[PDB]
């Protein structure tokens, strides 16, 4: 059981950049999942869900409309389309199985860091 | 939203200790859908409970959560070195998942 994210690194502000959560070793399908990120040296921020398909899916109000969640059950992975990325965006960004009353959190992966930054001028 | 706040921030204590963390929600938590998770640097979170009282496979029997309605806490009875981490608290009993600030214990 394994979740594995990917399609992190620098960006500037205004760009993109589309993460992949690639799991195994259960049935992706009839699981939720979700994103939940943290800034460097701050708290676990829950950023958005989805459910079986579903497709119903949900979003943290600090990314809405500029993130989407999304799923290809055939592919067992998950992704997350983050679209006018800022600098409050910056950071590690985890991909959770959600288990509900079975779990919780239960399975995370290894975490895919995203940094966005004009490298400190044009403020 | 509920809004989780975690006291203390941080606690220092020794091994064999009793680390004893709080978790107060701004409302019912519905279901007890309350989950603790352990953080060490550089790494995952890692479940310790959910369900507010049920240990996650393969987590030592001396950590154990409690509690109901808006007041939660985890213990730990007796310190081992590598339990010292950030320990956060997570509800998911509506539709905006939500976690504590986090405590640190050292």
């Amino acid at each position: 059981v394994q979740l594995v994210e990917s399609g992190g690194g620098l960006v500037q502000p205004g760009g993109s950049l589309r993460l992949s959560c690639a799991a195994s070793g259960f049935t992706f399908r009839n699981s939720a999942m979700h994103w939940v990120r943290q800034a460097p040296g701050k708290g676990l921020e829950w950023v958005s869900s989805i459910w079986y398909s579903g497709s119903n899916t949900y979003y943290a109000d600090s990314v809405k409309g500029r993130f989407t969640i999304s799923r290809d059950n055939s592919k067992n992975t998950l992704y997350l389309q983050m679209n006018s990325l800022i600098a409050e965006d910056t950071a590690v960004y985890y991909c959770a199985r959600f288990a509900g009353g079975w779990g919780a959190y239960d399975v995370w992966g290894q975490g895919t860091l995203v940094t966005v930054s004009s490298g400190g001028g044009g403020s | 939203d509920i809004v989780l706040t975690q006291s203390p921030a941080t606690l220092s204590l020794s091994p064999g200790e009793r680390a004893t963390l709080s978790c107060r929600a701004s409302q019912s938590v519905s279901s007890n859908y309350l989950a603790w998770y352990q953080q060490k640097p550089g790494q995952a979170p890692r479940l310790l409970i959910y369900d507010s009282s049920s240990r996650a496979t393969g987590v030592p029997a001396r950590f154990s959560g409690s509690g109901s309605g808006t007041d939660f806490t985890l213990t730990i009875s007796s310190l081992e070195p590598e339990d010292f981490a950030v320990y956060y608290c997570h509800q998911y009993s509506d539709i905006s998942p939500t976690f504590g600030q986090g405590t640190k214990v050292e």
